[PDB]
């Protein structure tokens, strides 16, 4: 009722397992701590004497009955879990903040993080982690200034842990007004963020390199069986473009179920389980979860990353010394396509 | 980033005027450029963030013998945009020679907006094929445009000019325009005046104000093509990202249009996907089969059923698309655009590579062949003789369009691992 | 009302007073006041305000006053001064610099934190916390105008370019002044480029 | 300290009358000079602390053939100021010869206020270029003014006289006035009658009472130029402190004017800074680029965001200002002036050194060149012959304006470390 600690001198902080009841069932013993916890952070004050009256009636009784005791615990749990739900969804505006989290971690906005790659293509070196770290935040805000969020949002900061192997994105949330949002939760969001940038980067490269028309066939008739790379650009593009579309379905389904569950329930304790199903579903269903599938897809990404450099530096029609690497590449594509039919079966 | 649009000819100026008006009507703005109080979205794709909180569209106006330009002048949509870009025959050779002498000043008009823009992404062309004033002039300016800037993209919105009989010099004009349309353009969205006229006489009983309603159709198509760019989307928020997937071969760049409601004056996902798939909702009219299809949907759509929709349209198995290497019909899903009232919510637009346009090409090639063999319909002028004394530009266009029909037909074959 | 005026002794009326001094004696200052560094000011505080406004506060006011008077000196010296054009190249090359420092120190620092401070002190309803909020004014403005630290790493170049304000008045040589200034200015920028955090607002040129 | 102002010509007397009325309206005073009960600020910059608690403006009135002077006489703003300074052709030579004979008595009028003032800071000239009565007389008095007192500053408020065709002797008059304007003046604020007329026909539909509204514009500009002096500011609370930063080279002293609202009958800092930067809010109309810009803002402004505004206008990077030695666009921020009602709060004024005025100089030089070559428009009078028999004053002005155009154009070059 008061949320007061210093209730046990000898035999946040929680209750010790040694003195935890087993003659009271354990889940009921879990709820008691949560109700005590929420006070420390309306009409809770109005019904305090009634809760004291029920507890006093429990003091009066000679007998002990869990079937009776649990109803007191459940009845107080309803209101105390309701209060936080009443505040945070509306007055801390959980849902819009979740949209912002999707925009920046789950790339619900991808406009910024593409033009960002456009103006920060100078990171291929090993960073000294004292110069590149400043440069990435400078480039981040400066890219944002050209269009879209030219009023505030200095809240996210980039920082490093090639120049892309070290990467980290932060976002300070209102910690008393968000205990659902925890640093661990943001850690998982960071992992998904880094993967989603990798996929965009390699594909932006590959789609940029196809200008065979635009500069390399204009006013030329080009040599067949010299100007061809097996045209494997078109093969490598499909497995990224369909995956690109697959992530859209994967994202929007999970976003929708979370915003359905939160609307239905009117207690914060439920919101905990809803969020805790949501993030794990993202992990497992985008196949970012640690699998052999994850290894095979990383092999695909590495092959595309190496292939883009070869098609980049060639420019105007030339076929000498590029074929030697290209042969290794087409053999590797055969090897990994056989694995792509292993994920299928 | 930033895309600069071009319009020339009276028909091109009509469709651009309607497009800018229709996007003024879509966006929460006044016809002066003033923002409304209920605005957000991305409004830098064709709109200059101008100097009085005006979103001024970046449009190049080109006109010869101005008739419609005065009607565009005395309008409250000349307060929306006025970049002072106005600069003053009915043959391709005449328009070519008239564009010849004044290329530097209109190129200064180009470079004015080029330096005025911080970034550049592509050039969209509103050009009417065999439009009289537009023909020749548009071909010359297309040639100079891709000559100057090979680092950008070109889209050209084109009509197929034949009202099925009239003018006997029009196949020559459209043929020369088609030669430049092949080799000097990187993406062509072709429209049929016959198919649009048939659908207009289908859904309504109008056949006389056909230009005015066709303006409505093309403006809706052009807005729906850009909704993922103008509103916050995720894929093909640049032009080139859209153009890249559709083209497997750099001369196979001809794009087919359909639209899921036919009359515009609850359904599920796979329904309107299937109806967009049919050729009778396709508004442009041996085997002919699609290379690759891309489709965009905008409306009230339940998003979680799209994968079962995808399965159902798969096992319905409506098109036997291609032999050699694997394309797909590829979906994109968008939100219905806010900031305006919206009737007929579920609306889809499809971009497809189909070899069936080779039939229309063979149609106009046969028309050119009979008019060339008869030799009383070339309408010999000094413009055509001074431009080309032996008229071998027609021969070059003829062998190129033969190569393109060969490309279409050999792409339809199971073997296009050999070229042809 | 005393408090705003006290820190309004610097930040016109005092303009004419300072300009007459530019073209020695402690009564010579005094009659001019009643109508390179120096300028001792003395003023009585009434005792009910003496117990709230510290003695060290006057000293801090004097410190920042002493530093700014040199900028006013340099500002006015290049103000009255109005192969042959090379003096004009040497005019702009320093006039830009002194204008930037001037704008920085007095608008960006001595007007921003003061407008904050006025809004702060009206929420002080206690005698003791008034002293803490005025000390929280002094100890931050003593950081923005940095005198606690780097008085021989940054301050030396600020010192040495003020002697150019002495040299340029005498020469109303020339190649050897820009040879010095383009050296020390670039050294100052390439050290202050990564520097306490607010000094990056000067690392722009 | 104390600044003495001068007005001559009917147009100059109009703009001075409006300026004094507009500052009477701004300050908490009566039209008699009596202070109001709700007054503070500094009111010694142009106002004599007169003998009945009157703030009498210190204004030199010069008139020939008095027409507007009687209208100024029968007004309740002749009780505001009356220092008894009234002292009685349309050619520069005629006005020059008329100023020749009576220079001593008007110089006594000068010395009267000179001894009446304790301190002296500068002389502001309200002079109309090629104004008929004003021309010649103003040039002569300018010459005597800088001759007598080399310890003060001269500002001259000037118009560019051409209504784009009229009077054929006006380029000669404005040319001779421009010669004295160069070599006998230290700061020139030039205005364009064409640009002001275009903006007046822009925001409103008036073109006939153009003088009356242009009076309102110039009085607002002159008050906004002096607000940091008249109200307690911190920098450029003297005229010379303002003039010093803008001039890198003693013949580059021509000052360009713009103003952030165009129509006068919440926004942020970098917004109105950017709009003041644009040339279409500049109310005065190869490369042309600014030497240095100074800007003043007055209005409701949140002061803590100005440095981020400064960064944003930096990386927007709108002008490629100068080669050799580093100027800047330089900001000053002021409070909106109290003691009067204030509509259209956020208002900015910019003072800039731009080489684009060399175009207008070449315009009037070309007009003079064609009128000199035709030789039927000099309008040969005995005044012009007796003033100069060979008319080599035109030649001296011609080589000086050539030197100034050379100075502009070589300053535009990356090398002006060599002179030219």
């Amino acid at each position: 009722l008061h949320g007061l600690l210093l209730d046990q001198h000898e035999e946040q902080f929680s209750l010790r397992v040694e003195i935890l009841p087993s003659y009271i069932p354990v889940r009921v013993a879990e709820k008691i701590l949560f109700v005590g916890e929420s006070v420390q952070m309306s009409i809770l004050k109005n019904q305090e004497d009634t809760f004291a009256a029920e507890l006093h009636r429990l003091k009066q009784q000679p007998l002990f009955s869990l079937v009776d005791f649990e109803q007191v615990v459940d009845r107080i749990r309803s209101t105390v879990a309701e209060h936080l739900w009443k505040l945070m969804v509306e007055e801390s505006d959980l849902l819009g903040q979740l949209k912002i989290i999707k925009d920046f971690y789950l790339l619900g906005r991808g406009e910024l993080f593409q033009a960002f790659i456009d103006t920060a293509q100078h990171m291929l070196k090993t960073p000294p982690t004292a110069v590149t770290e400043h440069d990435v935040n400078v480039a981040f805000q400066q890219s944002a200034h050209k269009v879209l969020l030219d009023d505030d949002n200095l809240l996210p900061l980039l920082h490093l842990t090639s120049g892309w192997a070290a990467l980290g994105l932060s976002y300070k949330v209102q910690w008393p007004l968000h205990i659902l949002f925890t640093p661990a939760v943001l850690e998982k969001y960071n992992v998904v963020f880094k993967y989603l940038l990798s996929v965009r980067r390699v594909q932006a490269e590959l789609q940029h390199c196809w200008a065979l028309q635009m500069q390399r066939k204009h006013l030329k008739s080009n040599q067949t069986d010299a100007i061809k790379w097996r045209l494997r650009n078109h093969m490598a593009f499909l497995v990224d473009n369909l995956q690109y579309y697959l992530q859209v379905d994967v994202l929007e389904s999970q976003f929708s179920q979370l915003l359905h569950q939160i609307n239905s329930t009117r207690d914060f304790e439920s919101i905990r389980l809803a969020h805790d199903h949501f993030l794990s579903n993202l992990l497992a269903q985008s196949f970012i979860l640690l699998k052999p599938v994850f290894h095979c897809l990383n092999e695909i990404l590495d092959l595309c990353h190496s292939f883009c450099s070869l098609v980049s530096q060639n420019l105007g029609p030339l076929d000498e010394r590029g074929a030697a690497q290209l042969s290794i590449l087409v053999k590797g594509f055969s090897r990994q396509s056989s694995l792509l039919f292993k994920i299928l079966s | 980033r930033e895309i600069i649009t071009l319009q020339l000819g009276q028909c091109g100026n009509q469709i651009g005027f309607e497009f800018w008006k229709q996007l003024c009507a879509e966006h929460g703005i006044s016809p002066e450029g003033i923002v409304e109080e209920f605005a957000t979205d991305r409004k830098d794709v064709f709109f200059y963030q101008a100097d009085d909180e005006h979103y001024i569209p970046r449009a190049v106006l080109l006109d010869l013998e101005p008739r419609v330009i005065h009607s565009i002048l005395n309008s409250p949509y000349a307060k929306l945009y006025n970049p002072e870009n106005i600069y003053l025959g009915n043959n391709w050779a005449s328009g070519f020679s008239q564009g010849e002498k004044i290329h530097e000043d209109i190129f200064d008009i180009i470079d004015r907006e080029a330096d005025g823009s911080d970034s550049l992404e592509g050039f969209v062309l509103c050009h009417s094929i065999a439009g009289g004033t537009g023909s020749g002039l548009g071909s010359y300016l297309l040639e100079r445009l891709n000559d100057r800037y090979p680092k950008k993209l070109v889209q050209t919105y084109s009509v197929f000019p034949n009202q099925d009989e009239d003018v006997v010099v029009q196949p020559y004009n459209s043929l020369l325009t088609l030669k430049r349309l092949t080799q000097n353009a990187d993406c062509v969205v072709v429209l049929d005046n016959t198919a649009l006229n048939r659908i207009a006489t289908d859904r309504l009983h109008i056949q006389n104000p056909s230009f005015s309603q066709i303006n409505q159709l093309v403006s809706t198509i052009m807005s729906a093509s850009t909704t993922t760019l103008r509103y916050p989307g995720y894929m093909n928020n640049d032009l080139i990202g859209l153009i890249a997937s559709l083209i497997p071969t750099p001369r196979l760049h001809f794009l087919m249009t359909g639209y899921t409601p036919l009359t515009t004056d609850k359904t599920t996902v796979l329904d309107v996907m299937r109806r967009l798939l049919q050729p009778k909702n396709v508004m442009v009219s041996t085997n002919h089969c699609y290379i690759a299809i891309l489709n965009i949907i905008q409306g009230e759509v339940d998003p979680t059923q799209v994968h079962k929709s995808l399965q159902r349209i798969r096992e319905r198995k409506l098109a036997n698309f291609i032999p050699w290497g694997p394309a797909s019909i590829q979906v994109a899903l968008s939100r219905k655009s806010p900031y305006l009232p919206s009737a007929h919510r579920v609306s889809g637009l499809m971009m497809a590579n189909h070899t069936s346009i080779s039939s229309l090409f063979e149609r106009t090639c046969r028309q050119y062949d009979k008019l060339r063999k008869r030799e009383a319909f070339l309408e010999q002028f000094r413009k055509e003789d001074m431009f080309k004394d032996n008229f071998d530009e027609m021969d070059t266009s003829r062998e190129i369009v033969q190569q393109l029909i060969d490309e279409y037909h050999a792409a339809t074959r199971p073997d296009y691992i050999s070229w042809g | 009302e005393y408090l705003q005026a006290m820190r309004n002794f610097f930040l016109d009326t005092m303009y004419d007073f300072y300009t007459s001094i530019f073209d020695q004696n402690v009564s010579f200052l005094n009659v001019q006041l009643q109508e390179l560094d120096g300028l001792t000011l003395s003023y009585k505080v009434p005792w009910p305000v003496d117990i709230v406004i510290s003695l060290e506060c006057q000293k801090i006011y004097n410190q920042v006053f002493l530093l700014l008077l040199q900028i006013k000196w340099a500002k006015y010296s290049l103000d009255v001064l109005l192969q042959i054009h090379r003096m004009f190249l040497l005019r702009v090359k320093l006039m830009h610099f002194v204008n930037s420092l001037h704008n920085y120190i007095m608008t960006r620092i001595l007007h921003s934190t003061g407008l904050e401070f006025q809004h702060q002190v009206e929420e002080a309803k206690d005698l003791d916390q008034l002293i803490k909020i005025h000390y929280r004014y002094l100890s931050t403005i003593h950081d923005r105008c940095l005198l606690r630290e780097k008085v021989s790493f940054v301050k030396e170049a600020i010192m040495k370019v003020l002697n150019l304000a002495l040299m340029f008045a005498d020469g109303w040589s020339i190649e050897k002044m820009e040879s010095d200034f383009k050296n020390c200015h670039m050294f100052l920028v390439t050290i202050l480029n990564k520097a306490f955090p607010h000094l990056e607002s000067l690392a722009l040129s």
